[PDB]
């Protein structure tokens, strides 16, 4: 894809002059509320009381109250590649430069200290050799808004400054983290090039994880079912040594359950597309994908996607990962081995309505897979035994029992498996070789509020309400550091209770996921038992903890809902006693781990037959996970991009104005700006300042040599405490209301000027008369 | 003898040795044209306000009547000045080069605020203004310097 990215990164100087004549008077242009379009840009036709009359583009008029109107910033700073220049920052100017920006076609926008990347559901020419080369070795403010630029920095200040980066890349499912991650890392690999290249084996990781941990959704066809994070490691001269991943929340259950509208893991299309020779016949695998249930519940096709072509990419990686021939063959057998299991069908026979097998034809292609007897195997799903201490006991199972320990196995397989790849990789990045310091990339789901948020949603929600904390932090320390740079003190440092209140809701003890826990090990407590005790327990007690939202038309109720910091979300609990515990036929694990199965008995290598057994957790073992990457980010220089998703139909320049302002208000955007503009709202560099206000002390600031001094003197003219502001080496720092009173006084002293410009030619009229009226007054 | 400074009360006296009549005085029709024959410029509005008249011979200011009139105009410090007409002017200049449209300057002193006559605009522009440029354009610093006579700046 070699082009020229120049018109992809910059506005063209055309635009530019364009954009220079937008209709603007500082008097009178006006943002305002509206449903469909969030802002819209007006013009103050009149003003009574605190009522303002609204002129819009169109003709229409409106009528609202002054409070409603946010102040707009002048068309010089249209398209403005770092936010934290603009004069007003509030909601509609955010929204107007990044749409602007995006119609532009231009993803990337800088805000002060974070990043903001809108999807353009379009590929342009940005993420070429050619566009890289632009950004390596520049500083962020030398070159166009970029991911390049941040990871570039980060990778400078690695270097530089001995310590250890991170980027951390959210935003809602669609929204572009995966896209953004994989050029990252594609960055980190290239300039960090020496010279089965480690550069490639890194990048290659991809095509076998999305493979087997992405899925087709309604929002995204190429959504990531787990959440990820990965560590590039850099030797001591600042070249690549190796890596690790580690991947969170697998959705085990769309292996064996599919919403009509989405996909399973795209690996069972891809091994069913039969574009690898040799694959299906080993797997004993049809060529009608409706023969396996476990699969074919919603769409088994993806528009625009060639799952013949992805399989020849996928089994291509495990070859450059180093992946053997018997293990790249052994994870295609236990992948379609979870397929057959589906349709193992069974019946009753009389006492006990106690199961048996009907037919042992999927039964068969099963036990060949896993290198398992079959006789063996059936009997151990009908007919399990337990210890009582040192004897045997042969239970029975009805048909449904058997059902549902054969989805569980399902389930136990698949996820296991997908670890193991993952552990694969990370022997395969592992090098051996000095390792001094790593850059961290963050791949997970941002906060989201869906019509029904379950368990998933409350572990995505709690991970980014610690995200969001870690987040604040960060920017009061840096932004007290960018003030420092511009010689000025600036001190905020209040940390409300809210930002850990959901957390202690959610982690302390006797909270959301202690209950869950504490639920998993009582006789049956289905649910039910679980929603009241989180009731009784936290309602009207947990500040956080709220009643339900009511269900409108169409939507299970509800059980209970947390004041997340982003928003009110109503959390059904339905299901999630049965998702923390995952409990496996312990009497088929064990056959399993002496099975004919290498790799079978490896992926169960941790599971004990008759770590193994304990009272470990879906949730306790995420909350360990979780520490121990909060740990390593705190370690480290963050780096914050924010992902937003423009619209809900994949279209690329389409802007859905309330769904963008969602994601800015979950996302962390406004919440930044309010913490990097806290004490003093609008800003001004020194030349936009002499051209707006000299005008209110000419004589006074023509008089000073440096901007700063004219900046501050004229300050000092006009009726201005001087706590109102703060004089900076680059830019003045006004409170809030003091750009107002800059107005008016500009505004009176305009009305007189003309006057005196009058007078002061009367006077030079009249002193010319008066020199010949004077002649002529001798004799 | 010591309250205002000598030497300009003797100013004044000689303004109205020319522009009034030792009797009587200016008439108040000439109070803003003895003013600027004193080297200040105050607006039409503050004429009015102290003791301005419309025609002749509707009322007279003799000399101790008027040094008050001019003490005040004297006193009062922002009534205008070449830097703040720069920057007045500086809001026409579009392209940042220290010009602006001779049509628009010439709109706006007929138009806007203490408006002038067509002959006070033409008399100016003809001694302090310089010609025009193929497009129409001025230079409007000059034309304020030589109007406020402020030479430094030429
Ligand atoms: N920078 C980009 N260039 C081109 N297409 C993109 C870009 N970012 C996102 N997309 C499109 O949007 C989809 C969603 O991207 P993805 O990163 O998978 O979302 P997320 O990982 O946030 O759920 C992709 O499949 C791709 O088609
Ligand atoms: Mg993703």
């Amino acid at each position: 894809e070699d082009e020229d990215p120049t018109p992809y990164l910059f506005v063209s100087l055309e635009q530019r002059r364009i954009d220079q004549s937008k209709p603007y008077d500082s008097k009178k242009s006006c943002w305002i509320p509206d449903e469909k379009e969030g802002y819209l840009l007006g013009e103050i036709k009149a003003t009574k009381g605190d009522i303002v009359s609204v002129g819009l583009q169109g003709g229409e008029t409106r009528d609202l109250k002054k409070d409603l109107l946010q102040q707009v910033n002048p068309p010089k700073y249209e398209k403005a590649e770092d936010m934290s220049n603009l004069t007003y920052l509030n909601d509609a100017s955010v929204l107007h430069n990044l749409r602007q920006r995006y119609y532009n076609k231009l993803i990337y926008t800088y805000s002060g200290l974070f990043c903001v990347a809108i999807n353009p559901y379009k590929r342009y020419p940005v993420y070429t050799n050619r566009c890289a080369k632009m950004y390596r070795g520049k500083r962020r403010n030398e070159v166009p808004p970029h991911i390049f630029a941040i990871s570039d920095g980060a990778y400078v200040d690695m270097l530089t400054n001995h310590v250890n980066q991170s980027m951390l890349i959210t935003g809602e499912s669609g929204a572009g983290k995966t896209e953004n991650t994989k050029k990252v890392i594609a960055y980190f690999a290239t300039v960090g090039a020496s010279k089965g290249s480690l550069e490639d084996q890194v990048v290659q990781t991809n095509p076998v994880l999305e493979a087997f941990g992405n899925a087709k959704t309604v929002r995204n066809d190429n959504s990531s079912r787990f959440g990820k994070f990965i560590r590039i490691h850099f030797g001591p001269t600042g070249k690549l040594a190796g890596a690790d991943i580690e991947t969170y929340l697998l959705e085990k259950a769309r292996v064996i359950s599919q919403q009509s509208l989405e996909r399973s893991y795209h690996i069972f299309y891809q091994i069913m597309s039969g574009s690898v020779p040799g694959v299906k016949e080993m797997c004993f695998l049809s060529d009608n994908i409706y023969d396996y249930y476990n699969v074919s519940q919603g769409k088994v096709t993806v528009p625009n996607m060639d799952d013949g072509e992805e399989f020849q990419l996928a089994d291509q990686a495990f070859d450059i990962l180093g992946f053997t021939k018997q293990e790249k063959e052994d994870v295609y057998r236990i992948t379609a081995a979870v397929m057959h299991m589906g349709g193992m069908k069974f019946k009753q026979r009389g006492r006990e309505e106690q199961a048996e097998q009907d037919g042992e034809e999927e039964g068969g292609r099963v036990s060949k897979l896993f290198g398992c007897d079959t006789a063996e195997l059936y009997k151990n799903l009908l007919k399990p035994r337990i210890k009582v201490g040192n004897e045997f006991v042969t239970q029975g199972r009805n048909v449904q029992q058997v059902t549902n320990s054969i989805g569980a196995l399902c389930k136990g397989v698949f996820d296991r498996l997908f670890k193991w790849l993952v552990k694969k990789c990370n022997e395969t990045l592992d090098t051996q070789q000095k390792r001094q310091h790593f850059i961290g990339v963050l791949d997970i789901a941002g906060f989201e509020i869906f019509e029904y948020n379950g368990f998933e949603q409350l572990c995505i929600n709690f991970t980014n309400e610690k995200l969001q904390q870690f987040f604040n932090h960060i920017m009061f320390v840096m932004e007290q550091e960018e003030y420092k740079k511009e010689g000025i003190n600036w001190d905020f440092i209040d940390f409300g209770m809210d930002l850990l209140a959901c957390i202690d809701l959610i982690e302390k003890p006797m909270g959301i996921l202690s209950i869950l826990e504490e639920e998993s090990m009582f006789p049956k407590a289905t649910d039910q038992t679980f929603s009241e005790k989180l009731t009784n327990t936290h309602l009207g007690k947990s500040a956080p903890f709220q009643k339900p939202k009511p269900p409108k038309p169409g939507q299970q109720a509800a059980h209970f809902a947390i004041a997340h910091y982003a928003g009110c979300v109503s959390y059904n609990i339905t299901g999630w006693l049965e998702k923390n515990k995952d409990p496996l036929n312990d009497t088929v694990v064990d056959q399993f781990k002496k099975s004919q199965n290498k790799l079978l008995i490896e992926i169960f290598a941790d599971h004990a037959g008759q770590k193994g057994g304990g009272f470990a957790t879906v949730s306790s073992a995420y909350k360990e996970q979780l520490n121990s990457l909060m740990t390593t980010l705190r370690s480290t220089q963050p780096h914050f991009v924010r992902c937003i998703i423009p619209n809900e139909m994949k279209q690329p320049g389409v802007v859905d104005a309330h769904l963008v302002m969602h994601q800015l208000t979950c996302n962390g955007v406004l919440e930044g700006i309010r913490i990097c503009r806290k004490g003093f709202p609008n800003r001004m560099m020194y030349p936009d300042f002499k051209m707006r206000y000299m005008i209110l002390a000419p004589a006074i600031m023509a008089a000073e040599k440096v901007a700063k001094n004219a900046a501050g003197k004229c300050l000092e003219a006009v009726g201005l405490d001087p706590d109102m502001y703060r004089i900076g080496h680059t830019k003045v720092f006004f409170r809030a209301g003091v750009l107002g009173q800059m107005e008016e006084f500009r505004d009176e002293r305009l009305g007189k000027i003309m006057s005196w410009m009058q007078a002061w030619a009367r006077g030079y009229l009249s002193r010319k008369g008066f020199k010949k009226l004077q002649e002529q007054r001798v004799a | 003898m010591a309250d205002v400074p000598k030497r300009e009360v003797e100013n004044v006296e000689f303004v109205f040795e020319v522009m009034g009549s030792p009797g009587e005085g200016i008439d108040a029709v000439d109070l803003g044209d003895a003013l600027r024959a004193l080297n200040l410029n105050p607006t039409l509005a503050l004429i009015e306000k102290l003791g301005g008249t419309k025609k002749r011979n509707e009322k007279k200011i003799k000399l101790d009547e008027f040094l008050p009139i001019y003490s005040q105009v004297k006193k009062e410090k922002e009534q205008g000045c070449y830097e703040d007409f720069i920057e007045c002017l500086k809001l026409y200049d579009k392209e940042e080069n220290g010009t602006m449209l001779l049509a628009e300057l010439q709109h706006a002193l007929l138009a806007l605020g203490e408006s002038l006559d067509d002959e006070q605009v033409e008399t100016l522009f003809a001694d302090c203004m310089d010609p025009e440029d193929d497009e129409g354009f001025i230079p409007y610093s000059p034309f304020l310097a030589r109007m406020c006579d402020r030479p430094d700046q030429l």
